[PDB]
Parts: C-alpha cells; structure tokens; sequence
C-alpha cells in the first residue's frame, strides 16, 4: 500500500511552497516564516506545486542535503521524497539538491534568497571447539519404551550415538510401527544405511503419529531416500525431513524423483537436504509452499467460523 | 514496538534494531554438520552447528552456505539461521517484533513467498516487508536515483534505480564476487610456488586479499610496471613468522572483476555490464545513473576500484557526460543501514504486510505490498 500521515495529507493540496524538514526520522514542518534558511546540519523535502490549465497540479518534489546532516536524517529525506511522490501518484519529479551545488530552480523558489546557518537538529540514530557433553540415552531402554506404547516417550533422539547395530536401529522402525505416542525421531549421525530407510519407509505406511523424521549424516543412498518418499504416498501424517549430509550425495535422477514423488504429497512441510540441481530445488519448493497454504487454508476457514 | 532488520547475504548475516547506525550481530551463514571421515561425541544431541560456532569448529565439519549467489538455496538452514539470528544472537521474541528482511533484485517470485510464509508461520512476526539490497544502499547514500554496484561474497550486481525504483530489465548479474575471489588468489599464489589448499590456508589467502590486493587504474600498465620493477611489491608476514613478498598478484585477482575470461567465465565485466544496463535504460534517467555510481558490500572494498570505474565508464559514456562514482566508507553495512533507517520512519507502519493481512490474502500478498 501507500503510506498516509499527516503531513502526507497536506501535501500538494494547492499552488505554493511547502518544507519540511527530516527530525529524528519523522517529517516536520519547517514554519513558513522560517522559509529559505536551512541548517547545514539537517535535511529537508521541499514540494513546489504548480496549477495547470486543467486544474489539476504539477509537482516538483526536492530534497535538500546539508554538508554536515547525518546520514539517517539524508537517507530518510531520500525515503520521504519517493514515499511522498508514490502518494501523489508518481506525477512529482523528484529533484536532490546539495548545498553549495544546488539547482537553479530550487534557487529561485525563494525570493529573498537561500541562507545557510550551521547547526540543526539532532541524529535520530542510536568461543570454543570440538567436544562437550556426549548423548546419554540408553537405546535399549527406549526401545523396549517405544515397545510398551510408553506415553512419556514423545521424542526420540539418537543424534551422534556411535556403534548402534543396524537390526536394532531396523528395530526401532519395527517398534514405531503402531507406536501413538512418538511425535520425533532423529537418528542423525547413526551410520545408519539404506536397509535402515527401507525399515523406516515400511513403517510410515502404518504409522500415523511420527510428524518428524532426522535422518543428517547417515550413510543413506538414493534407493533409501526414494523409498521413504513413495512411503509418503501412503503417510499424511509427516510434515518435516531432513536427510542431510549423507556420506554419498544422490544425484540428479535422484532429486528429479524426490520432486516426481511429492507432488502428490499434501502434507510434507519441510524438507532438509541440499540441492544440487536448481530445477527440482525449485520444484520441491513450490510444493511445500503449496502444502504449507493448505494449512492457511483451513486455518482461515477455521477463523471465518467463530462469528 | 521496536524493529529488526536483517541482511541475509551470502557470506554473512547482518542482522540489528531499527534506528541503530549499525548492526548488532554479523556472522557467517553457514551451517556445519559432522564431517566423513571423522569422529565426534562432541556433537551431543545436536545435527548441527550454525554461525560463529561452525566457524570454529570448521575443522571438523562440513560447512554449508543456504544463500548461494545472494539467492536462499538451502531452506531448512535458512530457517536454521533466522533461528539463530533472533533467539541466539538479538535474543528476542520474533513474534514481538515487527521485521524486516533483505533479498537479492532478481529473487526469483516463489522465493519472496517462501519467505513471507515462514516468517509467519514458523516465527510468527507480528509483521514483515521485504526490501531490495540494492535499492536500501542508494537510500542509505542520500538517494532516490542511482545505478548501485553490489558486490558481497557470493553475488555482484548492477541495479539501476530511477525515483525510488529498481529498473529490473536493466539489472545485470555476475555469479563472480569475493569468495570466487579467494580462491583466486589462491591459484596464482600457488603458481607463484606458495601452495595454499589447507582449510585453514584459505584463511590466510583471505587475509592477504582483503589487505594487499586492489584494483589496477589500468592493468596492462600495471603487469609492465610489475614486470620492469619491485615497487608494486609488498611484503606479508604468515602467521609461522615468515615474512614473503607477493607481486602483480595484488591486483591480477580483484582484475577478474573487469576480466571474469580470467576464471573461466564468459561473463563481461562489471564496467562493461555497468554501461550496458545504464544503456537498457531510458535516455532520458541515463545522465543521472551516469552521475550517481554507487558501490556497495565488501567485496567493492579494494583500494583503486572507484577510480578504476570512473575510468572505464568515462570511455564508455559519451564525451560530454558526468560521471561520478560514490564508494561509502561504511558500505559493508550500506544495505543494512538502508533498512535501518527505512523501519525507523514514522510512514513505515502501514508498509508493513500484517499477519492478518498474510492470514487472509495468503503469501502472494507480497507481489503486491513490496516492489
Ligand atoms: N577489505 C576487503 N577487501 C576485499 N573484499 C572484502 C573486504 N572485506 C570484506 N570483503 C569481502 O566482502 C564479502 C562480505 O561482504 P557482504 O557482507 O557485503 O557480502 P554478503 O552480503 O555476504 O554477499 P552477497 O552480497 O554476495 O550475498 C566477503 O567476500 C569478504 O571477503
Ligand atoms: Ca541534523
Ligand atoms: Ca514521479
Ligand atoms: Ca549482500
């Protein structure tokens, strides 16, 4: 839109001189008396309105730069001058006059001629590496909790845990399988492999609780990750992913699937993973665009309930 | 009540308070995961490292970058990022801070949105706007026309902009800006006999380009003055003590930028991509882009390069025509500044997309509420 205030409304109501002058990043009129004496300190819009023949007003919209304004206070003139032309819909001609060189236009504005005085108003303007604290979750422990359906189990993090055995992470996929009450899983750093994100895809067919899988830094390959995305064909639960930073990057017909796979997915939000290729990078991002509306969508009709 | 400003670019974030004459946080942006082959229990609970504490550890890790030529690539640590940004490093509470954010001039229209929906959703920002780079860098010079040169780590760029307005059919892109640059200097260096490869050997290559490189006034005068003598030479002490000397090197590397031939790109140089965008404009803004050159970022840093344009653009230009370039002495932060400034102004509140305007009009409510 296109700002209003209140020195926007009387603005160019009519032939004449109006100035002003930037204060602490607000526009402020400069008495009429006081016209033509400019602080070098400062800086100030002026607006030179002109009748036409029709009726209608010719503008001519100039900021005025003193050598010693700070740059908040020029800047913001800069600002005022383009938001104030917007206003009058773009019929000003916008002008920038520096003191010393100024316009002979801008020059002539004042009868009794232009004074410079020093001064004005003031400016508006006003480690450590490698190691520390080591994951203490006990695998077995938990997965025997995800086992029982445990309800004090709503997150699940094996981030960076070394030596896990494959069967046991294919477990926990086994595990979550009915499980209510696991909202998150990351196994970020696992070693885990593709039989690992076969299990895993298995199980998000059945499991509708899980909205959040971390698989970063594993060594998952192309036939992994794909299988987790035809899996998602049958899962509207899971809006987040992240698979990044595997050993060995998939490549191009391996992101042209992913972006293939999701396009009718409605329900994914999130994908981490790094794009090689801009293409399918561009598509996936439309496609989550897409689902992420879809809950503005409802949300809204949520909203026009209530009365 | 008070505003935030970030200027996510590719190397760094710039992120701050509205009113401020600068900003309170500048980190890389990058996000470091565990490296193969490698090690750590270090790592805790945690995927990943964001920020200065990557930086440190980038040993161990594989650094990634979400903004890649000035352009967000990487969403998920882009999001990572913002995270970081207000509660790590502002330590705010984003839903109670009206915000602003930064994007390159030809962000492509999907990428606006994308941006708009996470602020929302995801941070919850009572408010946003997204402004052109470019385009707060002319204002943060005291302008509303201008042809800017942006030039950062990842991306440079030549913005037209005529009475508050990015021209974008004018706008001129080059994938070449700094880090390009360093590795470079990295090159000729090592075909000097120096071999700098190590993780931490582009560290000190950086050091020397930031300070010894600049940009010749002409550049076969200078390779013969290089040639012919020593007194373009200047020495540089690593950081095991020794001292060594280094040559035309100084400015063979920020030459790319007027020759990107010189690594392989088939791209013209910004002088020649300056003149041609000024030349794709109307004659009639032309001899006010000619007298109103802008530099912004870090990488229009080096010593020579305004002289070395006005040079250029002077051969290029008509006879008759003035030419003037303006290089900023705080132009790292231009950008940054330029937003700092237009969230502070009293008609900025109701340039603002509102979460309820969001909530009702959906993301492509941007198209219309930011140029
Ligand atoms: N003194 C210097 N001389 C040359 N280059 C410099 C200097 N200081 C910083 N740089 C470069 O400036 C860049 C940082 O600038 P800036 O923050 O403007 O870029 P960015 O916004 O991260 O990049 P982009 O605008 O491409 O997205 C880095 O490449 C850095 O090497
Ligand atoms: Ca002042
Ligand atoms: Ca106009
Ligand atoms: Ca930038």
């Amino acid at each position: 839109m296109v700002v209003e205030h209140p020195e926007f409304l009387k603005a160019g109501k009519e032939p004449g001189l109006q100035i002003w002058r930037v204060e602490k990043f607000d526009l402020v009129p400069v008495p009429t008396n006081l016209y033509g004496d400019f602080f070098t300190g400062d800086a100030y819009v002026i607006l030179k309105t002109v009748q036409l023949r029709n009726g209608n007003l010719q503008y001519d919209l100039h900021y005025w730069l003193g050598n010693e304004c700070s740059q908040d206070e020029s800047g913001a003139a800069a600002i005022f001058t383009v938001q104030l032309d917007d206003y009058l819909n773009g019929r000003a001609v916008q002008h920038r006059e520096v003191q010393g060189f100024e316009s002979a236009t801008f020059l002539g504005y004042f009868k009794s001629g232009l004074k410079y005085k020093k001064g004005g108003v003031a400016s508006g303007f006003g480690k450590p590496v490698p190691d520390e604290e080591p994951n203490s979750t006990d695998v077995e422990e938990t997965l025997e909790r995800i086992k029982n359906n445990d309800p004090k189990l709503e997150e699940v993090n094996l981030n960076n845990i070394r030596n896990i055995p494959i069967p046991t992470l294919k477990a926990y996929a086994e595990a979550l399988k009915e499980n209510s009450y696991v909202k998150k899983f990351a196994l970020a750093n696992t070693r885990a492999d593709d039989h690992v994100a076969f299990a895993i895809a298995i199980m998000l067919k059945a499991n509708k609780t899980i909205t959040s899988l971390n698989l970063d830094s594993n060594h998952i390959t192309g036939k992994g990750i794909l299988a987790i995305f035809r899996a998602l064909l049958q899962n509207n639960t899971l809006t987040e992913l992240r698979f990044h930073n595997q050993r060995h990057i998939c490549g191009g017909k391996t992101e042209m699937e992913i972006a293939k796979l999701l396009k009718e997915n409605t329900t994914l939000l999130k994908l981490g993973y790094h794009f090689e290729l801009a293409g399918p990078r561009m598509t996936v991002t439309n496609l989550l665009s897409r689902n992420m509306d879809k809950q503005r969508q409802k949300r809204l009709q949520e909203q026009r309930q209530a009365q | 009540t008070t505003a935030l400003v970030c200027d996510n670019g590719s190397g760094l974030v710039k992120a701050g308070f509205a009113g401020d004459d600068a900003p309170r946080a500048v980190f890389p942006s990058i996000v470091g995961r565990p490296r193969h082959q490698g090690v750590m229990v270090g790592m805790g609970q945690k995927d990943s490292y964001v920020g200065d504490e990557a930086q440190s550890k980038r040993g161990i890790l594989t650094l990634k970058y979400p903004i890649e030529h000035g352009i967000i690539t990487n969403w998920d640590d882009m999001e990572k990022i913002w995270h970081h940004t207000f509660y790590n490093e502002l330590r705010v509470a984003p839903e109670e801070h009206p915000t602003l954010l930064t994007e390159a001039p030809l962000n492509p229209k999907a990428n606006r949105e994308k941006m708009t929906q996470i602020m929302f959703e995801t941070f919850n920002v009572p408010a946003m706007y997204v402004a052109i780079q470019a385009v707060l860098s002319l204002y943060a010079s005291g302008r509303t026309t201008g042809i800017v040169l942006d030039s950062g780590d990842g991306v440079t760029h030549n913005v037209p902009i005529y009475e508050g307005y990015a021209l974008p059919h004018a706008i001129m892109r080059l994938d070449l800006a700094g880090r390009d640059l360093t590795d470079y200097l990295m090159k000729i260096l090592t075909e000097r006999g120096y071999s700098f490869v190590t993780t931490a050997e582009r560290e000190i290559v950086r050091d020397i380009k930031e300070k010894l490189c600049y940009v010749a006034l002409d550049f076969e005068n200078e390779m013969a003055t290089a040639a012919s003598s020593s007194s373009l030479e200047k020495s540089y002490e690593l950081p095991d003590g020794q001292v060594i000397t280094i040559g035309n090197e100084r400015f063979r590397c920020p030459e790319t930028l007027f020759q990107p031939s010189f690594i392989g790109m088939e791209s013209a140089g910004i002088h020649e991509t300056t003149y041609n965008s000024i030349m794709k404009c109307d004659i009639d803004i032309r001899k006010d882009l000619y007298a109103n050159n802008v530099m912004s970022g870090g990488t229009t840093m080096y010593p020579g390069i305004a002289d070395r344009m006005q040079k250029e653009i002077t051969a290029l230009a008509p006879s008759t025509m003035k030419i003037k370039i303006i290089a900023p002495p705080e132009r790292k932060y231009s950008v940054w500044i330029g937003g700092s400034i237009l969230a502070s102004l009293s008609t900025f509140q109701q340039m603002w997309i509102t979460k309820q305007e969001y909530d009702e009009a959906g993301p492509s409510i941007v198209h219309r509420k930011c140029f």
